[PDB]
């Protein structure tokens, strides 16, 4: 169950940079034109910080999670 | 029958919020979903010769929410009736 | 038939502070003014918020 990570960075990293970056310039030529930029722009920078905050916490962990036997049972047939 | 125009719209957005959780519960209960174990009733003598023991207590409290989300489901139509007669 | 005169003149007295706010950002607006409103032409920090 290996979640490389190479693909999420790449397509979240996309994803956010194109809507803090060129959502911009397709935002049309009107009055709230620069408040709607502003939301664009710091969207981007806060979802896409969180999500790398939240990523990162889990590369490389120092230790792994703690399962009462009955949950370990499950999981043994459940998952990967 | 009758009630306030009010305690109908609780009524019905209680029952909104109901069915759609509990026919979601009960899904995620018949999928055998593992981050719910904890609250299946299974005992400590149900772990013996394999997943099927404790998939069937899954699927029963499934159909309890399943029962329970129809329950919801029809108190959001006589809420509805209500509503439709204030 | 004469007409009138609209003046403006050098001031002392402060500009105050306008935002031309709208239907969304409201509230937003309202939530800054709640701890002071800012000086003339300060960087508003509504439209962050």
């Amino acid at each position: 169950t290996a979640h490389s990570f190479a693909l999420p960075v790449i397509i979240f990293t996309t994803f956010w940079g194109l809507i803090g970056i060129a959502g911009p310039w397709f935002v049309p030529k009107g009055p709230n034109r620069g408040v709607i930029i502003t939301m664009l722009v710091a969207t981007a920078v806060c979802c896409y910080l969180f999500w790398l905050i939240a990523i990162l916490a889990q590369l490389n962990p120092l230790f792994g999670p703690q399962l009462k036997n009955e949950t370990i049972w499950y999981v043994r047939f459940l998952w990967e | 029958l009758c009630c306030g125009p009010k305690l109908a719209a609780c009524g019905i957005v209680l029952s909104a919020w109901g069915v759609i959780m509990l026919i979601m519960l009960g899904i995620f209960f018949n999928v055998h979903s593992a981050v719910l174990i904890e609250d299946v009733p299974f005992t400590e003598k149900d772990f013996e010769n394999g997943p099927q023991n404790i998939y069937n207590l899954y699927e029963q409290v499934s159909y309890n929410c399943f029962i329970a989300a129809g329950l919801y489901l029809l108190l959001g139509g006589f809420s509805f009736c209500q509503v439709r007669l204030n | 038939t004469v007409p009138s005169i609209l003046n403006r003149m050098q001031t002392n007295q402060t500009p105050p502070t306008y935002n031309k706010t709208n239907k969304f950002t409201h509230g937003f607006q309202n939530i800054v003014d709640a701890y002071g409103i800012g000086t003339y032409r300060e960087i508003n920090p509504a439209p962050y918020t």
